Order: structure tokens, then sequence, then C-alpha cells
């Protein structure tokens, strides 16, 4: 069975920063390529940043996040990171953790922004 | 080079699309990408076209090296998309980027799926990421007058009009096909044979014919026969310097033997304004498979993603 635990969502105030984690088991991430989604109620599922072992472990930020999201892995603890600076109230979400190209979900890990 | 007419000029990157009825129009239209453009139009909020100046001939296929492509009048998938014949469906989420493209850059993506065709495209003034999968903002793109570089066809594919099978026939393709890779799991998120454990995805350069039933027929060992059937389709018509005839014009020129054309033309529909003409492609592939043979929708060879036992 794959595994992914998601960790370090929580409460922050506009501005603030937060780092998200995904543990993950039973594949090594240093050969797949991940992703981070979030959802807002509401709104729609969208993506939010890609680490791509295809590509030889380059990064990739949706429009929104680039400059303040910083995706990244310990191949060492098979985990990926989603470090995000400066938020904002939009990027309130359940943050997902997902392995590209299948329905390897994190369990979600909610981000709450407000003053 | 181009089937019927050569690459577009735009000026107004608000100009309407026209749904233009005659099949030679259609295909002036595909020549110049107008139906990719409409569908960027459609799906993927964008202003203006893409092909500017280079029309079909100039897109850009993975792989790279494309066979049907140097066939101007192979339908790819879009092609088919734009006479009827199949829809590229915009993306949803689940659906797979496959790994391997230079989808840099890229404003329109295409390829054969296990179960249909995907396109992915992006708004005005993005493009795609190496990896396929965002649309980021794009300088070069501002212009809403997007050169064929932008505009991506996954796959070394034909299109081409099918004689429907019965399921009882697809079942026995789909099973026959299922033998012949009892190690696939599942192909761009279909299950493919039943599996207890399941690899990571792969990219999957396969064989597969489209038979028109719920997925397609990958094939490890087939064999194609190309025959010239001289059908209607199978000819474009268009007015000396001006571009594509009219329908009403094609219609008369293809049943009643009244215009001019080349010599195949002539044999089959009659001579004595239009001019019509064989359009350069081998014909209509008949493929042999699973001892049975068949006309299929598209056939092609083309990435997909795959699971395997584990
Ligand atoms: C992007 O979106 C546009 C519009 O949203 C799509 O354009 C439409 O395409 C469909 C099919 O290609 C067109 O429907 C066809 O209508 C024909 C008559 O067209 C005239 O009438 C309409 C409205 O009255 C005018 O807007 C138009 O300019 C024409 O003057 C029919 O003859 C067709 O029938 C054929 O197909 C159907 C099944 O589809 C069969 O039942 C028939 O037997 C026959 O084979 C067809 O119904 C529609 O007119 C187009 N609209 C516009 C505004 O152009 C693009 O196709 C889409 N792009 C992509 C890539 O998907
Ligand atoms: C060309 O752009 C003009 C300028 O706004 C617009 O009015 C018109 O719709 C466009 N052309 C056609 C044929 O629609």
């Amino acid at each position: 069975a794959v595994q992914l635990v998601e960790s370090g969502g929580g409460l922050v105030q506009p501005g603030g920063s937060l780092r998200l984690s995904c543990a993950a088991s039973g594949f090594t991430i240093s050969n797949a390529d991940m992703r981070w989604y979030r959802q807002a109620p509401g709104k729609e599922r969208e993506l939010v940043a890609l680490l791509l072992s295809s590509l030889g472990g380059s990064t990739e930020y949706a429009d929104s996040v680039k400059g303040r999201f910083t995706m990244f892995r310990d191949n060492a603890r098979n985990t990926v990171y989603l470090q995000m600076d400066n938020l904002k109230a939009e990027d309130t979400a359940v943050y997902y953790c997902n392995v590209r190209w299948t329905d390897y979900w994190g369990q979600g890990t909610q981000v709450t922004v407000s003053s | 080079g181009p089937i019927i007419c050569a690459g577009p000029i735009h000026s107004n990157k608000s100009a309407d699309i026209p749904h233009l009825l005659g099949y030679s129009e259609k295909i002036c239209q595909i020549d110049r990408l107008i139906h990719v453009s409409s569908w960027l139009r459609n799906h993927s909020q964008f202003q203006g076209y893409v092909g500017q100046r280079g029309g079909r001939s100039q897109v850009s296929y993975y792989p790279a090296e494309n066979s049907y492509s140097r066939w101007s009048g192979l339908l790819s998938p879009c092609d088919a998309d734009w006479l009827g014949m199949l829809v590229v469906k915009k993306a949803k989420g689940s659906d797979m980027i496959v790994p391997g493209p230079s989808y840099k850059g890229k404003v329109f993506f295409e390829r054969p799926t296990f179960d249909g065709y995907v396109g992915w495209g992006c708004g005005s003034g993005k493009s795609r990421t190496e990896s396929g999968e965002l649309c980021s903002s794009d300088s070069g793109t501002s212009s809403g007058l997007l050169p064929s570089d932008r505009v991506l066809w996954i796959g070394d594919v034909a299109c081409q009009p099918m004689t429907p099978i019965p399921e009882e026939t697809f079942l026995e393709l789909k099973s026959f096909s299922q033998s012949e890779f009892p190690d696939i799991c599942k192909i761009d998120g279909i299950v493919f044979n039943q599996c207890e454990g399941e690899s990571l995805p792969q990219p999957f350069d396969v064989a597969w014919m489209d038979v028109g039933h719920s997925h397609k027929i990958i094939m490890r060992e087939h064999k194609t026969k190309w025959v010239q059937e001289s059908s209607s389709k199978d000819f474009v018509c268009y007015k000396e310097g001006t571009g594509p005839c009219s329908e009403s014009e094609e219609k008369t020129c293809k049943t009643s033997g009244s215009c001019r054309g080349d010599m195949q033309f002539c044999k089959v529909a009659g001579c004595e304004k239009c001019r019509c003409s064989l359009v350069h492609k081998p014909g209509e592939v008949v493929v042999s498979y699973g001892g049975m043979r068949v006309r299929p929708k598209c056939y092609g060879f083309s990435r997909m993603m795959a699971t395997l036992e584990v």
C-alpha cells in the first residue's frame, strides 16, 4: 500500500508562514513526481506546486503562489514539503499532496489564514 | 506541406471563427490551425489564433520524428474533431499529462488517451511549463497571433472514417489485447487488467487502434494495409488563386462530374472554376489484429501512461 501523510496545516495570520509536509510510504519520492493541490470550499481543486523527478528534480509553481511557496524534498526522509510564506486570505484551503498520475492522495491538511 | 490553404496571416485577434459547411472549407481551416484556435477559444479562455505563418504543417509532434505528418492529408485527432469524427475533450484534472514532450512554451497540446482524446489549453498570455501541468504567464504570447511552434500533437496518428464493429468483435479484440499485455494493470487510469499489486505509472509508447467502443485496442503484433478507396473525403476542391470551393460548389463537383480535376478525381467523379484533387495520404488503413481485419476510426503509435503488475 502507498501511504501519504500530511502535516503542518493550521491557523495563521496573513503574512504568516507554514511548512507542509507529506511523508510517503510504498514508493521512493526520489523517482516520483509529486504535486501539491489545494481545495477551497466552493472553488475547484487548483494545482499549486510540482517537484518533477522526470525533470531531474525541477520545481514548478502556480502563478498565484510563485515566489511565496517553495516545494522541496528530503530523499533520505522520503518526505516532500511545501514552504508557504507571506500567506494571503486566498491561500485558505485544504492542501493535498499527490503522486502524479495516481489516485494516491494525502489525507489533506487544512490551512486557514485570517486576521 | 499544406492540403489546400497556405499558412494563415491573421490580423484581428478578435475576429470570429465561422462555422464553414463545405468539406474543403473545413480542410482549409484545418490547414491554418483555425480548428485548434477555435478549441482554445472555447475551452481555455484564449483570444486570437495559433498557427501564425506556419499552419498545420509547422505543428510540433511528440515524437519529433513523425511518419504520419509527412503525409499532409493524414488526419490528426484535432483535424478529426473539426470534421465531427471524434471529440478532443478538454482535459480534466485526472487526465494524465505524459512526460517526455517538450511542453515548455506550448499553448495547446493533445494526445490520444486509452479511452478517447484529450487536449490541454492555456489562456491568453500564458503557456505551459516544462512538465506540461501548469499554465504560467508568457510575454511572448501577448500577440495573440502565435506561431505553430506553440501547438503540440502527441503521437504518430492517422484518423479516418470508420467501419463500426459490433460489440462482440470489440470484446474479442479487447480480450486478445489483454492477453498480449498481461502485465499491464491500468492505462491512463483505466483498468486494463485486474491487478493485485501495481507499479508506479510510467510512460508507454504503444501501437493502438480506435474501433469506436469504450476504449482503444493496444496491439503488440499487427499488420496494416493501406487502401486508396477514392471516396469523396479523399478529394479537396479549390478555385484557382482564391482557395477552397464553396460547399455548394464542392458538392456539385463531387456529385455531378461537371468540374475540372486531377486524373484520379475524374476517374471516380467525372470532369469537363473548381478543381478537385487527391489529398496526399497513403489511404485508409486496415488493421489485421487478433485474426481479424478492421477499419479503425484512428490508428497510431502514441505515448500513454501504464502501470504494471507487481
Ligand atoms: C467551438 O465552439 C463553437 C461554437 O460554440 C463550435 O462551433 C459549432 O460547431 C457545431 C458543430 O461543429 C455547429 O453545429 C452544426 O451546425 C450546422 C449548421 O450551422 C449553421 O447554423 C449555426 C446556428 O444556426 C450558425 O452559428 C453557423 O454559423 C451555421 O451557419 C449543421 O449542419 C451541423 O450538423 C452536422 O452535425 C450534426 C452533429 O453535430 C449532425 O446532426 C448533422 O447530421 C450534420 O452532420 C451541426 O449541427 C455549430 O453551428 C457551430 N457554432 C458556431 C457558432 O460556429 C466549434 O465546433 C467549437 N470548436 C471546437 C474545436 O470544438
Ligand atoms: C475585428 O475587430 C473589430 C474591432 O472591434 C470587431 O468589431 C470585429 O468583430 C472583428 N471582425 C469581425 C469580422 O468580426
